[PDB]
């Protein structure tokens, strides 16, 4: 991809690109779709301790952003382009956890129901850390509540996942560029 | 329904019939009774401080273009062209000379002039008069340090009458901290509530949060803390609340300058915030240096609301009667460290933002009580607002407007009703003062 | 529209205009004079037997808890909070002796008094009157046979003096049977109909069971199975409608007790309905006996209706004129072997559940039919129920009510919209009751 | 609103209000005084050619079947039930003797008539009066060469008539050329936008073309491509505009043959065209002949519309305020050899079909000019019409109609606008005459 | 998971969890993807005869609950707690079959469209049947009719599955818990 | 799959089971995951030309039809069943390409999001061209613009590929019955 040809493509969604298309590892495919989906499967039962003792590095960075709308041809404004809906680290999910365990969280009452779609999985070794698993994937996550309330919501992820305790390869980064610029679901209080 | 007659508010703003939150034919009316005659947020001048930086709001249902000019002041015009109104400007923010219309091609300066028409000479000749074709202009653009507000009504009280008793207690954190800066962009959320909802909340609810936010007290571990799950209720003495003629009102809990901010914050904003105090006591006297370090939970009528200290800034956009968009920015101190501003900023949308874990403890709250006011059942019934009643002062010595010396109570509530149906009733602002000339003798009665 | 004047429902019941099923200011009208006004289906003892059981449940578009209070007694409270209206109950059923709302933590009793208040000694003193801020009640709560009804307008006649005429019908099933127990939890499942729809279908539609019903019958095996694609019409003699004052009103199929059940019930069911039937004759006489194991096709007035045998019990809860929130319960007699009611439960949802086969024959029957009522050509166009007009009766030595003596026709939709214009045109009970001075002389002329 | 009085067209059609893209109100009485009253488009010879052939179509909101009898001619009737109202067609093409309701079963002939209802004799007896429940008739259907149109309004001028002066710009290419064909199935896409939008456009909108349509012009290679991103005018004579009495109107692009198809197209048609020409100029004269290969793009008041050569063919269908559905067909010559009628059908959609690149352009300009139309500072704003104001002509020796002698101007939003106020001012159509005694002497003032 | 540790998780799902974080079979993952997808595709093609014949064992339970909402915290009320929306055996599944291809099944004029995504595929054989195969799956069901009809199913799918007639593998046991409480698609009459 | 006894089963669909239904080659059904999660992600984002480069043969058709709603029992009415939304050869999605590049498209400021969902992946190779790979897979297409715009697109795509240029496989067909008749997502100016 050359980015002054294909004029709508970011010199970031290139770069990403570029890792996935060079070594195609089909193994490494398989066991990136074996990881997602027992991630997916301890988030939609809500299992949020699960879910971090298993899945989620100590050193974690857990971002979701919204960009603001610019002008394709915009050369001069040059403020914050984004703000972060999450950007969190371990101990800032953990505090999520606990918030969505507490037994006075009322809104968790009746309980929430999750249910999560991956697809799109792509993985790819790390260049220079031989130790860092580069996967991209995409979720649609529905969330059921109250009767009538369904919010449905859908995202690309960038993520990092690294060997920790006990060989177990988690999350070390996920990044997500939330396509949606005003959210119509409420709030965005899942774990994409 | 008849609003000049209508009583929706009762006397001393005591309650409220809960058809407020629910009727869609008095949300068509407050477009004209509230939103095209009052002050609403714009932007601030951190987010368009260079010739040609513009942004877009809305104004009510409206949207307009908000455009530094190159003389250094701040006009704004109605995102609609003026041949066959198409929406001129569809991004949220950027910097131009102009505008030009995607449908036909007309330009318009950031001045809001039009410009330039496509072959004007070979179409209209001499017969098209640019000069009456310039975009329809916001007639009040002013200033509250930094923080853009306009109105429609050109017959208004300049912004800072508008604000009246309630600028008192902003200026220490608005003007003597030095400044402060709006970090954006937004979050931008729709609820299913009626703006009045968060609006009323910001205002003056302090009642709600140690069960409403029991979780999120519990799990944060923020100063605020103590309260969780009414565990404990805040000492005497722990703060006030206060009102004005014009609708805008605050809770102040003393020196809370952390807020709702984690562990990971309060000690450097703890610190942050007394060293600063510690200067201003010179400046300002004790009491108002202690006021900047303490945490407002304030809605500048009708839809702006804030916590100062926690930094969390919000516009309650109204779309129809159990509709919001709600807009989310973090307030930082100019003259914080960077990556103070920078985690601050973070901590503002954690908790406050789109997920924000606080914020969403409050969802259920607004739009169901907005909801239930569709409710045949409900409609005609009254949401109370009377806690403090009976105990609320004006013209004390030291802290102005009507006042209740304790840190929960309805004094907010009170106030902001009070104006709300003084609009609703009013055909302008002359009658608003008219409804008006009273009213912190309505709001004090036994 | 003037409802005092506008003919709705013409003389006789012959016709309706089509814009009862869309117009949406007629359906504002409705909350009002129908379902304010009239007995609305709760819940059955069976779902809340134990004092603190509590199930929610709509009545029109409102919400309430109904609630066994710990004299064995039941009452039913709008599901919102006294202080600023949130919905207090985010459940459907479960056992509590009160009710904590999630917003200031106002506690209520199971009785809907108001019972605590946060801090209240500090905060309110004494000057808060919980007395007077008791949750508002549901005024007429009353029971026929288990299945408990309630009623927002005190002057209401009895539950069972607004069954008229049709109580008699239901009786050999309700009361005689030994009692019916309601299998919950219902499926809940939202169609873009008006209300009146099913409705109208329930209380007196047989006519388009052959037709409609075609692949259902024909692929079921039930025992109604001969009427497939109209192959075959059932013989005189094979039932009987009939309608009442208030506007309840039923078919009745003789003998047809296994219903819509598929062949798998038929033996079993047929067995145990005829058993019972013989241990009848003896205690209320055969022909009571007979109506007992006798297929019903009931709609109590306006929104609950239900099919005897087959055990379907519905409610039509209203959302707005194209939109109808349809609840379905199993019944079962009490007596019943357990497996039998478990089999009998899960086939009344196999048939006329969420993924009901029966049910989703009539979907489109009724979406379109109540939007073609938007539709500008057919407004003020005629729904015709003139079938069978001119053969009905009064006051028969067997059957009573107004009754048409075949198993096919339109008396009781003739019956249902008499009532339902005699409402939508008066004020009041006592209105409606001088608009019903002559009910069945109006029905049964020619 | 007053109908009456309300200026929502100012004089000689120069402006209207931008709340006529907003207002339900006004939807609602236009589906009255427009769409009750005025020709609408329902299909084409070619699309139901046999005895037996139907189609459904929308007029405004209502939805009516639309069958070709044994006699040859054409009948349209609601597709609405006689009985209980349900929608009794739910395909969009077929052939068939009749239509069976799937609700209870009756019977009506592709004639409207009701010819069988099951079981008559056994339930109605004699007592049935068939004859009175024949399908509501669409009163008024007649043919433009092989276009199908109809109106509900027995009062309404023959098509046409109605018509007025833009038939004779249509004829060379609807009657001339030896005839069109409609090619099927339409496309149907829902838009966010009133219908007037769209239809304002099409009927005399070439400003917007080189701006709106820059990037399908340089990316397309299309004959008009040399006007991509305003970079040229066309030059003088280039082309005219037109409108007429009863509201069509239309721009003229001279020799423009090949429209907006790609180069793959453009010397086959370009050949085809020119060859016709050159056969009609001894038939029609020069003129006309030319006209027939001539770029028109037209609307056919109220909400069809089509550019010529292109092939494109529209409806707009109002579904309220803010939505419209779409429909998209190819027109082509009768004689154009199959192949070539093949690929200019699939390239009509190419251009303006559901992915029409062409049609995208347009999207955010009528959905945003239709939404600002319900905005509060908008909705009494004026939308300008008054390109060419004061050069208009009638009564020309060559050009019949209301005539601007330029490619590009506003003439035929005056000429529609002025229409449409007459009919929403008016009761029937003996006042929308008496309202336009002198409509040609209005638009052409000054 | 610990579901004392783990509040909101249900004893159910932390069982069925435990299934499929154990022996981790590869070929037996891919396999009932092969499995599903060729089910889903007769399902979307309306091949209800061949579904049956091809995919559903004669012992089958097909079952699809809707649980009533209760409270977080309730511990007295013990009432049903669900209904059936499905509970079919082989019959049952023929009758509804039936149903669908009858010629005077008016709501199936003009043909429906359906289209199938499932993902999230999880495998493994039971420990005490080594004939049993366990299937987990997430679907997205999407029906549209009659011009402006569109509804969208979301779901999660607990399958047993065993080799019968000729050695292909067949339905026994599908288990969906509906995440929705009040349906908004008109009815529930697809087969998840 | 016989058409007599399974009603609502066209000739057309029962035809493409049979494709898939035989040969299984595992490793071609991830080669196929492989070039369409690779194609998607191309289109996601916005790499158009890349997309043509790599991605589509020369010789392709890329089709999208809509069908009239017709009687589930007619025999008579013969007119052209269906239109084409797309009926597109390589020089015609080009044009498409060069339209979204284009800087006065207007549309595209600011700039679009998409998010591909693909899943069901088969794939055959031909009987007779042993060159021709079949692949089926279903699509999820969300586009996200303007703040609150977000329109979701549904569909079964039916491609063949074959190797091109540097022995890379490209898309020779691609066809796709779009299932909603009247399009609620404002155009279908998506690549499906
Ligand atoms: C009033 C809205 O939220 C608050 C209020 C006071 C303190 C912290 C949060
Ligand atoms: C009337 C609604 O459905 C029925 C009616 C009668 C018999 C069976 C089913
Ligand atoms: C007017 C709508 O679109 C047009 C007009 C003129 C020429 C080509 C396209
Ligand atoms: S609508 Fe803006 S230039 Fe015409
Ligand atoms: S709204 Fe219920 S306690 Fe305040
Ligand atoms: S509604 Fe058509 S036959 Fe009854
Ligand atoms: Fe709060
Ligand atoms: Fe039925
Ligand atoms: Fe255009």
């Amino acid at each position: 991809i050359n980015i002054q040809e294909d004029k709508l493509v970011s010199a970031h969604d290139a770069e990403e690109i570029l890792r996935f298309f060079n070594c195609h590892d089909s193994a490494l495919q398989q066991e990136a779709t074996t990881l997602l989906t027992q991630e997916a499967h301890l988030l939609d039962i809500q299992a949020y301790r699960a879910w971090l003792e298993h899945c989620v590095g100590s050193e974690v960075q857990y971002q979701v952003i919204s960009r603001e709308l610019r002008a394709a041809s915009e050369r001069r404004y040059k403020l914050n382009e984004a703000m972060n809906v999450y950007n969190e680290n371990f101990q800032q999910l953990k505090v999520r956890v606990e918030h969505q365990l507490d037994p006075q969280n009322w809104g968790n009452s009746p309980k929430l129901r999750f249910t999560r779609f991956i697809t799109n999985v792509q993985a790819a070794m790390d260049v220079n850390d031989k130790e860092l698993l580069h996967i991209r994937s995409n979720v649609i996550l529905h969330r059921a509540r109250r009767g009538n309330q369904v919010d449905v919501f859908y995202a690309a992820r960038e993520d990092k996942w690294k060997r920790g305790e006990g060989g177990v390869r988690k999350l070390v980064q996920r990044f997500v560029d939330y396509p949606e610029r005003i959210l119509q679901t409420h709030n965005l209080m899942v774990f994409l | 329904m008849n609003y000049n007659n209508k009583i929706l508010v009762s006397e001393s703003g005591l309650s409220q019939k809960h058809l407020i939150h629910g009727d869609e034919e008095l949300f068509q009316h407050e477009l004209k009774t509230i939103f095209a005659r009052n002050w609403l947020f714009l932007t601030h001048d951190s987010l368009i401080p260079a010739p040609g930086d513009y942004v877009t709001a809305k104004m009510g249902i409206d949207e307009v273009i908000v455009s530094r000019q190159n003389d250094g002041s701040i006009r704004a015009f109605l995102n609609v062209c003026r041949h066959r109104g198409k929406t001129l400007v569809s991004v949220e923010a950027g910097n131009a000379k102009g505008f030009v219309c995607s449908y036909h091609g007309w330009g318009f300066g950031s001045n809001g002039e039009l410009q330039s028409v496509p072959f004007e000479k070979d179409l209209y000749g001499e017969s098209l008069n640019k000069k009456c074709l310039g975009l329809k202009e916001v007639a009040r653009v002013e200033s509250f340090h930094g923080f853009i507000y306009g109105c429609f009504d050109q017959e208004a009280p300049p912004l800072m009458d508008y604000l009246g008793d309630a600028a008192w207690y902003l200026e220490p954190m608005f003007k003597h901290s030095g400044g402060l800066e709006l970090v954006g962009p937004p979050g931008k959320v729709v609820i299913k509530a009626n703006w009045k909802a968060p609006a009323e909340n910001f205002v003056g609810d302090a009642y709600h949060v140690g069960w409403t936010h029991a979780s999120s007290l519990r799990s944060g571990e923020s100063i605020f803390s103590s309260l969780a799950g009414n565990a404990a209720l805040p000492p005497e003495g722990a703060g006030l609340q206060m009102t004005s003629k014009y609708g805008s009102g605050m809770g102040v809990l003393w020196d809370g300058y952390s807020g709702v901010h984690s562990a990971d914050l309060v000690p450097e904003l703890m610190a942050f915030g007394g060293a600063k105090q510690e200067r201003l006591n010179k400046e300002i006297g004790d009491v108002r240096a202690r006021i900047y370090r303490s945490h407002l939970n304030c809605t500048v009528f009708p839809n702006n609301s804030m916590l100062t200290c926690s930094g969390v800034f919000k516009v309650w956009n109204p779309i129809d009667a159990n509709t919001t968009e709600v807009w989310t920015y973090a307030i930082v101190e100019k003259d914080m460290p960077e990556d103070l501003k920078r985690r601050l900023a973070d901590s503002v949308q954690r908790t406050f933002g789109p997920a924000g874990f606080w914020e969403s403890d409050d969802n259920d709250n607004m739009e169901t009580a907005s909801q239930n006011g569709k409710k045949y059942q409900s409609r005609d019934s009254d949401l109370l607002s009377n806690l403090g009643f009976g105990e609320d002062v004006y013209g004390d010595a030291v802290y102005p407007g009507v006042v209740g010396k304790s840190a929960i109570g309805e004094t907010s509530y009170r106030g902001f009703y009070r104006a709300y149906q003084a609009h609703v009733s009013s055909s302008n602002w002359a009658e608003f003062e008219h409804a008006s000339s009273t009213w912190h003798t309505e709001l004090t009665k036994t």
